[PDB]
C-alpha cells in the first residue's frame, strides 16, 4: 500500500469511414466513474458515398487502463487499483480474404 | 496474454530452491528500494513452442530463457519478474520467481525458462525479464527485454493450432458457382461448427472491365448444431445483363474468435 | 470495517485486479487499417506501468483500395488517458503521485469538416 497526493497530476465518433457509439459504463465506487465504451455502428465501412462498404471490416481498438475502486466500498480516501478493457474506437481495416 | 495451468509452476532447480506464481508488475523493491542491486540477465531468447493441455488442445507459448551474469551481484540476488506485453492493447501479465535458497556460487552457470505464458496467433510483444531488486531510483537497468513476434495462421504448425482452429484455419467451404438457367446462380459451400451466421458477397463484372455492373449481399443465418459440416445451397437471381457474366463470390464467416475480421473466402466464375 | 484515512492523501493498496479477463482474440491490425499506424514501446523506470506503448500515424491522410495515400482523408490518432503512478527522490526519500497519462491507441479515418 502506498500513500499518495490527492492532486492527480474531439468528434471522430460521427466523422470517422468506421463510426461507432460510446456506451456509459457507470460505476459509483470506480474513478473514472463513467467511463465512454465505443462500440461499433457497422460490420462494414462507410463509403465514398454514405452507405455501408460491406467488402470492409469495421474493428474496434481496445486497451488496459488503469482505474481506481474504493476499498473498503465505502471509506473517503482508501483505494485499490484496478485493471479493466476498454473499446476505445473503431478502425477500418481491409479484410483477409482467401482466393481459389 | 493467459497463462497455462494454475498447476504447481515449478522454477526449482538443482542448488536453488525456487517458487513461483502471480504479480501485479508493481514489486515492494520498486516502492521500497533496497541498496544492493544485483545484475541483469546475460542472453535473454523468447522462442515460440507450442502446448498440450490434458483435454487436448494445441496452444502457442512464448518460451523465455534467460541465465545470470558471473559477477559478485548474485549473492544479492532475490528473484525474477517475468514481464509479457501485448503491444496493440497494453495488456500487461506478471510473473515472479521466489528465490528461498540464496545463489552463493558460479562453478556452474545457472540457466532458467519459463514456458506458460500462452500468446496468441499473428500478435506482438514485449517480453521483459526484470531482476530483483529492482535498482534503487536512477540505478542502471537490471532487466532485460526482447521483441517477441507471434506467427499469423499461415503458418505450418499454426493452423493446428486450437487458436488458429477455432476461427476456421482448417475449414473449406469447397466454394462451387453453378449456373442456372432462368438467368439465375446457386451458390454452394460447406459450412462450420459454429452456430453464427456467413455472409455471401456477390460482384458480377464485364469479360474485362474490373469495375462492378452488379454486386450483391446475401445473409446466411446461424446453422444448428445438426446443420455444422453440412454442405449449405442459396440460388440467387443474377442481373440479367448481357457482358455482365464474370462472377466472384466471397463467403464470409462471423466465428466468436474473429467476429468480422475473420478469413474470407474467394470463388471466381467466368464465362 | 475502514483503514486510519490519514489527511491531504489517499491509501492506494496495490493489488490490482483485473475485473476485465478479456476473452475476446484481438490482433494485429496496425498493418491492415485505412489508417496504418506504428507502435512506439516507452519505457520510463520511474513510474508505473514502466512500459507504455504510444501508436503513430503513419500518414497524413488515409490509404485506398489500390493500397496509394487520398489526402481528401485525414489520418487521426484516436486517444486514451489513463492513470500511471510517479515515484519522485529528493534523495534516500521516495514519493508517490497519480499521474494522467493520455495514450495514442491507434488510427482511424475521418472526412474533415
Ligand atoms: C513507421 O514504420 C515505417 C515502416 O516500417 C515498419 O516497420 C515495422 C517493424 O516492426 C513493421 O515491419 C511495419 O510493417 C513497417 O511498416 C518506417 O518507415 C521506414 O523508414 C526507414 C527510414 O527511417 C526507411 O528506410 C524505410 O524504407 C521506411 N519504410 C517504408 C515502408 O517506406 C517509419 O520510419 C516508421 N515511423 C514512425 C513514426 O515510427
Ligand atoms: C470442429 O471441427 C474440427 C475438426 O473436426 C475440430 O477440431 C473442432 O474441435 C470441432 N469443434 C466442435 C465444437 O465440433
Amino acid at each position: 500500500t502506498v500513500m499518495v497526493n490527492l492532486n492527480i497530476h474531439s468528434d471522430y465518433y460521427n466523422r470517422s469511414t468506421s463510426p461507432w457509439n460510446l456506451h456509459r459504463n457507470e460505476d459509483p465506487e470506480r474513478y473514472p466513474s463513467v467511463i465512454w465504451e465505443a462500440k461499433c455502428r457497422h460490420l462494414g465501412c462507410i463509403n465514398a458515398d454514405g452507405n455501408v462498404d460491406y467488402h470492409m471490416n469495421s474493428v474496434p481498438i481496445q486497451q488496459e487502463i488503469l482505474v481506481l475502486r474504493r476499498e473498503p466500498p465505502h471509506c473517503p480516501n482508501s483505494f485499490r487499483l484496478e485493471k479493466i478493457l476498454v473499446s476505445v474506437g473503431c478502425t477500418c481495416v481491409t479484410p483477409i480474404v482467401h482466393h481459389v | 496474454l493467459r497463462l497455462l495451468d494454475h498447476r504447481a509452476l515449478v522454477c526449482s532447480q538443482p542448488g536453488l530452491n525456487c517458487t513461483v506464481k502471480n504479480s501485479t508488475c508493481l514489486d515492494d523493491s520498486w516502492i521500497h528500494p533496497r541498496n544492493l542491486t544485483p545484475s541483469s540477465p546475460k542472453d535473454l531468447q523468447i522462442q515460440l513452442h507450442f502446448a498440450h493441455t490434458q483435454q487436448g488442445d494445441l496452444f502457442p507459448v512464448a518460451h523465455i530463457e534467460w541465465t545470470l551474469q558471473t559477477d559478485a551481484s548474485i549473492l544479492y540476488l532475490e528473484g525474477a519478474e517475468l514481464s509479457v506485453l501485448q503491444l496493440n492493447t497494453n495488456e500487461r501479465l506478471c510473473v515472479r520467481f521466489e528465490f528461498l535458497s540464496k545463489l552463493r556460487h558460479h562453478h556452474r552457470r545457472w540457466r532458467f525458462t519459463f514456458s506458460h505464458f500462452v500468446v496468441d496467433p499473428d500478435q506482438e510483444y514485449e517480453v521483459t525479464v526484470h531482476h530483483l531488486p529492482k535498482p534503487i531510483p536512477d540505478g542502471d537497468p537490471n532487466h532485460q527485454s526482447k521483441n517477441f513476434l507471434v506467427p499469423d495462421c499461415e503458418h505450418a504448425r499454426m493452423k493446428v493450432t486450437t487458436p488458429c482452429m477455432s476461427s476456421g484455419s482448417l475449414w473449406d467451404p469447397n466454394i462451387t458457382v453453378e449456373t442456372l438457367e432462368a438467368h439465375q446462380l446457386r451458390v454452394s459451400f460447406t459450412l462450420w461448427n459454429e452456430s453464427t451466421h456467413y455472409q455471401i458477397l456477390l460482384t458480377s463484372f464485364p469479360h474485362m472491365e474490373n469495375h462492378s455492373c452488379f454486386e450483391h449481399m446475401h445473409h446466411i443465418p446461424a446453422p444448428r448444431p445438426e446443420e455444422f459440416h453440412q454442405r449449405s445451397n442459396v440460388t440467387l437471381t443474377l442481373r440479367n445483363l448481357k457482358g455482365c457474366c464474370r462472377h466472384q463470390v466471397q463467403i464470409q464467416p462471423f466465428f466468436s474468435s474473429c467476429l468480422n475480421d475473420c478469413l474470407r473466402h474467394s470463388a471466381t466464375v467466368s464465362c | 470495517s475502514c483503514p486510519p484515512v490519514p489527511g491531504g492523501s489517499m491509501k492506494l493498496d496495490i493489488g490490482i485486479i483485473n475485473e476485465n479477463q478479456r476473452v475476446s482474440m484481438s490482433r494485429n491490425i496496425e498493418s491492415r487499417s485505412t489508417s496504418p499506424w506504428n507502435y512506439t514501446v516507452t519505457w520510463d523506470p520511474n513510474r508505473y506501468p514502466s512500459e507504455v506503448v504510444q501508436a503513430q500515424c503513419r500518414n497524413l491522410g488515409c490509404i485506398n483500395a489500390q493500397g496509394k495515400e487520398d489526402i481528401s482523408m485525414n489520418s487521426v490518432p484516436i486517444q486514451q488517458e489513463t492513470l500511471v503512478v510517479r515515484r519522485k527522490h529528493q534523495g534516500c526519500s521516495v514519493s508517490f503521485q497519480l499521474e494522467k497519462v493520455l495514450v495514442t491507441v491507434g488510427c482511424t479515418c475521418v472526412t474533415p469538416v
